[PDB]
């Protein structure tokens, strides 16, 4: 065994939300939980996620980490679970992903309304006056 | 195995070419002698946020074409860009999109 | 509380997603899927009280596919023992498992 | 947790009165180490030595109760030879409450703890005869 | 449930605590939240993935995206407050009162 | 006595058929002339908070004050009613078909029961 | 604000409560409250001050943590079981999670702090708003798995609610506080029969909403938040004085008042199970709530309290908006109680 | 009419990207619900095997149902042949 | 609970097909074409069994099959068929269109020497019928008997007797 890569990735999770728990300069917490992100996306692609994990890579860190930095700048065991048969000729995780429109209309009109309810209460907080 | 090695020589590279451009002009002796807080900046980062949001859900549309159910696909997708455009109408008619 | 609005329209708004047996995409199967299968005709109309406390056995296997604790258990024990008796040179691999024997496709 | 809930109640009420004095300051020293944690979180004195202090001072507070009580019942049950009486427990909440005023140094707070702890205790004792429950099971 | 669940949840509970400390900073408040949901996506993901359930791989990103929104929201909350103060900072947040 | 579960309850109906089944209260119930009193009161109060003569003030907002109320308790008492019906059937149901649990207690007289006897002195 | 913006804002609220009410999955439940949480805060920042920036954002932080530890029993709860109805947990941890998360989001003692300052913070159609739609969801969701709740949990956080809710609102002449107050004593009377019957809970939380609603549009019509202010509204509205008098003497459990009912109805059920004592100590707490209910009463209706001189200029105008449901709020929250075997209808 | 047709006139003037944006978002919206091709678009993706096709059991009723491939019973794929 | 039994090693023993997944790519279609019973037979008896254990001798007999039909190419076209497979096994993503030339001649060498055609598109994707004398298993799932369902009660509604029977109301 590779001494458990994802139970050293899990170890280095941990430690990184340790870091960042402390709450030293609110810089140095992002930049924890940026590396908390980039190992648990480690964690997720080792696993199999691999379009889970690039979301999280994607959204997650080049939005929000991005806005919460941005924002911030402004002011002052393993290996046992796994299976035994294929996937066939395509991947599960996609074709689930894929599924949501099929199958998911209700979390697509009900996740859409909130976008747009979002969009508008942030501009609304921000109106000032 | 191979993309975490590309990533370590990378990385390694980089490394190591910063510190040797960083410490070759450090062996010679040489001399060696606010508030404001704008808040246009702070909405367009929301609203890229925001935008980013909607990306994700789409990321999905290149499988979702695939399923046999090809009109509720096209509707739900068609829905989501709709609501999309919908959002950036309302940021645009309420000067959210000015400096 | 509850207002089973789906059950009086017959909508099906959010039951497609709540079970691992339930018509996934191409078929795919769960892997605890005929565990659940199991459970879940045991504890039909049976009521949640009766469903506890009679169809335990089925929940168990359903639980144990989930988790495998057990299956985690009897393995552990195995290589621990394996181990105690490489280590006191009384036991010694096959040939099989020290990667000398011939693959089959 | 009802392991020190355990410990005290398995010892007989008329028997072995140091380990049921044990008992009891066990579970006063825990209750004052929460009621110094509560204290500390919504009331942050000064520093971290004061701090620390207070919570010694309700700790040894609330065991010392816990002990003069358990010891007071107890040997209070063993000489007057009768069990299972709401008496005895009601004497070691008089001395639970006495041990309470000394700390305060207050005569009126002594005296006022005394009467309600005795009467705390014995209603104790009498649920415990009774099979009253403080927390009862959905029956019907 | 083995080690690297045990290992996610603790990470969850070390963001909890972090969070509930409230030293100050509530910039540091929201980091902790999303640290929070952050484990919360790693686990759900490592769940569905391991017990090959195909429909839930829905719900991780669904997940995020809300949690996303709320993170926005939070944000505009956090510099408005700095709007009145010029700072950040959680113990100027005490004009409200038990 | 929770019913939310009882089988063949379909979800949202207020009254279900077979509660057809089942006498209707009649109109002068003393029941629904307390919602049609209630309709009054709040008919008065309305007045009262509109700073107008209170007594004589809409003859037809009270009126419409005492119908509403007056509709309305008619259907909540035919609810109510339904359901304790539903209480006494299921009831009724239980013990018949569970005898061991609900056996007969012997008939016994007081000339030979035997009761402890307290004088007050 | 816009008041299209205003009225979209309100509906997202209720389509939230509403998704939480009518789903059986826990992910869309989540949903819900998500929508609900991103509706609810422009409505409390309607009015721009630095009080309610400062109570939306403790509203916020609350919320937001609450819904974190929900979903954290939620995932636990699949783990243990790949389930995702609302249905028993079947999980000891995953419940504790779930009690703890509802509790942060009814304002249930320990997790009361946020309801007196929110509350105080926001304005009075916003706390009447916070006080009465907010309870629906998260009540709805305790009702739906009562029967895995442990009844100790739920008993020792429901007494601690009342005990908490008695004490606080003894050391208050703020109206909002009050109220805030007064909410916390009546969710610890809601919750604490949970355990045994859903009905009766559903009962207490109807009866409630009526005496909340008619408080609140009693003190919205007498524009009041202090004592004092309330104590010069006599002089001009002595009606408007006596209904809320009787109102209060309602919220204060007294019989023949409508909020007699719940409490009676309670601690009948209570009794059913063999449970003396509790109710026995929420009784008695409940007096400290009808105290300081006495005490507003004797401040506003049944003394005399001085006034000012240009209180004069406001005997020549009167209302130009009222509240049409008023009335009947004041007559449903007074005058309800020889109705009371109506709870039959599973309200 | 002649007011829409002003309109129309004014925007495509001074505004040409949004008159197109939203020509081409309408043209995407209502065209699919009228071309005969999407019929064929989801037949081509029924007739896309991904999963083993399950033999069933003979029971001795069932003609329609092919014993082999080659047999003349059963779905054919001219029509995505020619097209 | 109970003793998981396995079969011997030497129920195991099979003579096996051992051509690379380029030939393999290569005959596939003339493979569906004509070892298609046995392979149907099994497939049949592998989901209705739900278990390896159950449906050894099938996989026993297409093997053989398998075999029988590469000793068939054997004998009569190697040569076309080993130019073929060569650029099957060429191409990474092992594409049918990158040599259609040499799948020409391997095409009109079968049927000359075999009278093999090359099934259709849309042929080798259809279902199918078996006809099988394997009894159709009768509990596959091996579950037990479903617990007995709740009396379901059913009678005419009466009025409930003396009213509510709440405290003093007499309705
Ligand atoms: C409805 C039915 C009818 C009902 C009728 C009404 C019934 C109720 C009314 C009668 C109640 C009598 C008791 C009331 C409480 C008395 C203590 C008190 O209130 O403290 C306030 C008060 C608080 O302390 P402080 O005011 O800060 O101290 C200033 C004193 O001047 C400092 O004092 P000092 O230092 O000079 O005192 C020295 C010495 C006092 O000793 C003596 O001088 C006399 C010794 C004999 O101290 C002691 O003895 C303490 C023992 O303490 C006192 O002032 C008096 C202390 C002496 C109390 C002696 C004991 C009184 C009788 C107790 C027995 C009766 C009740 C026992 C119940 C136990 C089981 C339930
Ligand atoms: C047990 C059940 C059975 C009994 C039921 C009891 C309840 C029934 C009624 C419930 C509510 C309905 C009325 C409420 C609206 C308010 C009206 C009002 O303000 O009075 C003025 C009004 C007369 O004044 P006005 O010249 O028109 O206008 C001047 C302003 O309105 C007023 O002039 P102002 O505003 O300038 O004067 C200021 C004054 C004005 O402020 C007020 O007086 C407001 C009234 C109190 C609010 C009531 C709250 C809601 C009711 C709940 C009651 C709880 C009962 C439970 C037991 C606990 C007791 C508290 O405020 C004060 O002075 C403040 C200090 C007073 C001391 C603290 C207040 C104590 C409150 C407790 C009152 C409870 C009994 C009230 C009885 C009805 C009162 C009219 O009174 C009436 O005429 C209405 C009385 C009812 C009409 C009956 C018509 C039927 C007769 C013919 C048909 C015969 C029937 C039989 C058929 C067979 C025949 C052949
Ligand atoms: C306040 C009252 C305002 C006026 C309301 C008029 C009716 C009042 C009824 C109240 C009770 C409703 C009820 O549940 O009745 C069932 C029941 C009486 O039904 P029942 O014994 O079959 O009726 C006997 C009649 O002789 C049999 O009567 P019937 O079947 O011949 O009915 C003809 C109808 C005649 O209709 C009319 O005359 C319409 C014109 C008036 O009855 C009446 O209107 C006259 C009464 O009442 C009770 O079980 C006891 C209720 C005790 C009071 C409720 C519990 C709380 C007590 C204090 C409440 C305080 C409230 C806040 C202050
Ligand atoms: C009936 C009551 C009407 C009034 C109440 C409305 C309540 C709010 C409005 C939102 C609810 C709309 C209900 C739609 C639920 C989706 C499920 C149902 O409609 O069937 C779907 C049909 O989907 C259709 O595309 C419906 C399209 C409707 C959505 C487009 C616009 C929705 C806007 C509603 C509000 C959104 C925000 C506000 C916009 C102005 C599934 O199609 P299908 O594929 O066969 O089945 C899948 C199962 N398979 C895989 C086995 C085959
Ligand atoms: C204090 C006064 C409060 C009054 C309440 C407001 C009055 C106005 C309400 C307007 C009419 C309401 C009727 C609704 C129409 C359809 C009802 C249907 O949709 O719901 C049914 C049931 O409707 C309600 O249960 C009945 C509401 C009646 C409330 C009155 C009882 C209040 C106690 C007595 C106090 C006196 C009040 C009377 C004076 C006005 C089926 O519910 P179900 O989907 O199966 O299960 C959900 C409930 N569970 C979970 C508890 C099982
Ligand atoms: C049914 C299809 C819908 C989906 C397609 C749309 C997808 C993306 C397009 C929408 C994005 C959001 C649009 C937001 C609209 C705001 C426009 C606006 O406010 O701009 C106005 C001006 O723009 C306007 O006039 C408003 C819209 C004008 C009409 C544009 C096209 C409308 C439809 C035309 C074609 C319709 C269909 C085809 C007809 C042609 C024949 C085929 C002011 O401009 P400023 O930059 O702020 O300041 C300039 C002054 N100093």
């Amino acid at each position: 065994m590779t001494m458990y890569i994802a139970f050293i990735l899990s170890t280095i999770f941990v430690i990184g939300f340790v870091g960042f728990s402390s709450k030293p300069s609110p810089i140095y917490g992002g930049l924890g939980l940026i590396v908390s992100g980039g190992v648990g996306c480690g964690i997720v692609l080792n696993f199999g996620g691999s379009f889970l994990g690039l979301m999280v890579f994607l959204i997650y860190l080049g939005g929000m980490l991005v806005v919460f930095g941005y924002t911030t700048a402004m002011a002052t065991g393993d290996w046992v679970i796994y299976d035994t048969g294929d996937s066939g000729f395509f991947s599960e995780e996609a074709m689930g992903i894929a599924a949501l429109y099929s199958y998911g209309t209700w979390l697509v009109i009900v996740t859409g309304w909130s976008l747009l309810i979002g969009v508008v209460v942030i501009m609304e907080i921000t109106r000032g006056n | 195995m191979n993309i975490m090695l590309t990533l370590l020589t990378n990385v390694t590279l980089a490394s190591l070419l910063v510190l040797i451009a960083f410490w070759l002009p450090q062996l010679n002796a040489y001399s060696e002698k606010r508030l404001p807080f704008s808040m246009k900046f702070f909405l367009v980062a929301i609203t890229f946020l925001l935008f980013d949001l909607e990306i994700a859900l789409l990321l999905p549309l290149p499988w979702a074409s695939q399923t046999n159910n090809l009109k509720t696909m096209l509707t739900m997708a068609l829905f989501l860009l709709i609501l999309l455009a919908a959002s950036l109408a309302y940021e645009w008619t309420q000067k959210g999109l000015e400096w | 509380p509850f207002f089973d609005v789906q059950k009086r329209l017959g909508l099906d708004l959010d039951r497609w997603m709540t079970i691992q047996s339930a018509e996934q995409p191409h078929k795919i199967p769960g892997r605890c899927h005929a565990f659940e299968k199991e459970w879940i005709e045991c504890a039909h109309g049976i009521g949640g009280i009766r469903a506890e406390k009679e169809c335990k056995i089925e929940f168990d296997d359903f639980v144990e596919c989930l988790l495998r604790q057990k299956t985690m258990k009897r393995l552990s024990a195995i290589k621990r023992q394996r181990d105690k008796l490489i280590k006191e040179g009384k036991y010694t691999p096959p040939p099989h498992h020290l990667g000398k024997e011939d693959p089959r496709p | 947790a009802k392991t020190l809930l355990h410990k005290y109640s398995d010892i007989p009420e008329g028997t072995e009165c140091h380990r049921k004095a044990y008992a009891s300051t066990s579970i006063g020293g825990a209750t004052g180490l929460i009621v110094s944690a509560y204290s500390i979180a919504l009331k942050p004195p000064a520093s971290f030595l004061e701090g620390v202090a207070r919570t010694g001072r309700y700790t040894f507070t609330s065991a010392a109760i816990g002990a003069i009580f358990g010891l007071t019942s107890c040997i209070s049950a063993q000489v007057r030879e009768k069990p299972d009486d709401p008496l005895n427990y009601f004497i070691g909440g008089c001395a639970g409450g006495l041990t309470l005023g000394a700390r305060t140094r207050s005569y009126g707070i002594g005296a006022a703890a005394c009467a309600y702890m005795g009467l705390t205790a014995a209603l104790v004792k009498m649920g415990q005869l009774e099979g009253w429950q403080v927390f009862a099971e959905p029956k019907v | 449930m083995p080690l690297v669940y045990m290992n996610i949840i603790m990470a969850f509970a070390i963001a909890l605590a972090g969070l509930l400390m409230y030293r100050s900073h509530l910039m540091s408040s929201l980091l902790c939240l999303e640290g929070m949901m952050l484990s919360l996506f790693i686990m759900s993901t490592l769940i569905i993935l391991n017990t090959h359930f195909t429909l839930a791989n829905m719900m991780p990103i669904i997940l995020l995206v809300f949690a996303a929104c709320e993170a926005a929201l939070g944000l505009s909350l956090l510099v408005m407050v700095s709007n009145t103060y010029g700072t950040d900072y959680v113990q100027n947040l005490n004009l409200l009162q038990c | 006595t929770m019913m939310s579960g009882r089988p063949g309850r379909v979800p949202l109906q207020f009254l279900p058929n077979e509660a057809r089944s089942l006498p209707p209260p009649k109109l002068t119930d003393p029941r629904l002339v307390y919602m049609g009193f209630l309709g009054y009161c709040s008919g008065l109060i309305d007045n009262a908070i509109r700073r107008r003569p209170v007594v004589s003030a809409g003859l037809h907002r009270q009126l419409l004050y005492v119908t509403s109320f007056v509709f309305f308790g008619y259907y909540l008492l035919k609810r109510q009613d339904y359901m304790y019906a539903l209480r006494d059937h299921d009831m009724f149901a239980y013990v018949k078909s569970h005898p061991e649990d609900f056996p007969e207690k012997d008939k016994k007289t007081y000339g030979e029961i035997l009761e402890e006897f307290h004088p007050v002195r | 604000m816009n008041p299209i913006i205003y009225t979209t804002l309100i509906m997202t609220v209720m389509s939230g409560t509403m998704l939480v009410m009518i789903s059986s999955h826990w992910l869309l439940i989540w949903i819900g409250f998500e929508m609900n949480l991103l509706a609810m805060i422009p409505v409390l920042m309607k009015n721009f001050n630095p009080r309610a920036t400062e109570a939306a954002t403790k509203y916020f932080l609350t919320q937001a943590t609450a819904s974190m530890m929900l979903m954290m029993a939620i995932i636990i709860n699949l783990l243990y079981s790949g389930q995702w109805t609302i249905t028993k947990m079947f999980n000891p941890v995953a419940m504790t999670m779930m009690t703890m998360a509802l509790a942060m989001k009814l304002g249930l003692s320990p997790f009361h702090f946020w309801v007196p300052e929110v509350t105080q913070g926001i304005s009075l159609q916003a706390g009447l708003l916070l006080l009465t739609w907010q309870k629906l969801a998260p009540l709805s969701v305790l009702c739906q798995i009562s029967q895995s709740i442990n009844p100790n949990l739920m008993l020792t956080m429901a007494m601690l609610s009342i005990l908490i809710g008695g004490w606080g609102g003894l050391n208050q002449t703020q109206l909002r506080k009050i109220m805030a107050y007064s909410s916390i004593a009546h969710m610890g009377w809601m919750t604490a029969v949970l355990p045994y019957n859903t009905t009766m809970t559903i009962l207490n939380l109807l009866i409630y909403i009526t005496m909340t609603l008619a408080m609140f549009m009693l003190l919205i019509h007498s524009s009041a938040t202090t004592t004092l202010s309330l104590s010069h509204t006599w002089n001009k509205m002595p009606v408007i004085t006596s209904l809320m008098m009787v109102t209060l003497l309602s919220m204060g459990g007294l019989p023949p008042l409508s909020g007699f009912m719940p409490k009676w109805m309670i601690i009948q059920e209570m009794t059913k199970n063999e449970s003396i004592i509790m109710p026995t100590l929420m009784a008695m707490t409940a007096l400290l709530n009808l105290y300081f209910y006495m005490r507003l009463a004797y401040s506003s209706s049944l003394t005399m309290f001085p006034s000012t001189n240009n209180m004069k200029m406001k005997w020549q105008f009167e209302h130009t908006k009222q509240m049409k449901l008023l009335p009947t709020m004041i007559v449903l929250s007074t005058l309800v109680l020889p109705m009371t075997p109506a709870l039959s209808s599973l309200n | 009419a002649g007011r829409i047709a002003s309109f129309l006139k004014n925007a495509w003037a001074k505004e040409p990207v949004l008159v197109a944006s939203f020509a081409i978002g309408g043209l995407a919206i209502i065209l699919p619900s009228l071309s005969p091709y999407t019929n064929y678009a989801i037949r081509i993706n029924r007739a896309t095997p991904y999963n083993y096709p399950v033999p069933l059991r003979d029971d001795g009723n069932m003609p329609d149902v092919p014993s082999h491939p080659q047999d003349p019973q059963g779905p054919s794929l001219e029509w995505l042949k020619n097209l | 609970p109970g003793i998981v039994e396995l079969p011997t090693l030497e129920d195991l023993k099979v003579q096996e097909v051992k051509v690379s997944s380029s030939v393999l790519k290569a005959a596939a279609h003339h493979y569906g074409a004509q070892c298609d019973k046995p392979n149907k037979e099994f497939m049949l008896c592998r989901w209705e069994e739900k278990d390896p254990r159950r449906c050894l001798e099938e996989g026993k007999l297409v093997n053989q099959c398998a075999l029988d039909f590469f000793r068939q190419i054997k004998r009569h076209c190697a040569e076309p068929f080993t130019e073929y497979w060569t650029c099957i096994d060429y191409s990474g993503l092992q594409l049918f269109r990158h040599c259609r030339k040499q799948q020409a001649k391997f095409d009109e060498c079968v049927l000359d020497k075999l009278g093999w055609v090359r099934p259709d598109l849309g042929e080798l994707s259809k279902v199918t019928k078996v006809k099988t004398d394997r009894p159709l298993p009768e509990n596959p799932y091996h579950s037990r008997a479903r617990p007995e369902p709740n009396p379901e009660a059913e009678g005419d509604l009466k009025p409930a007797k003396h009213g509510s029977r709440l405290f003093f109301w007499t309705m």
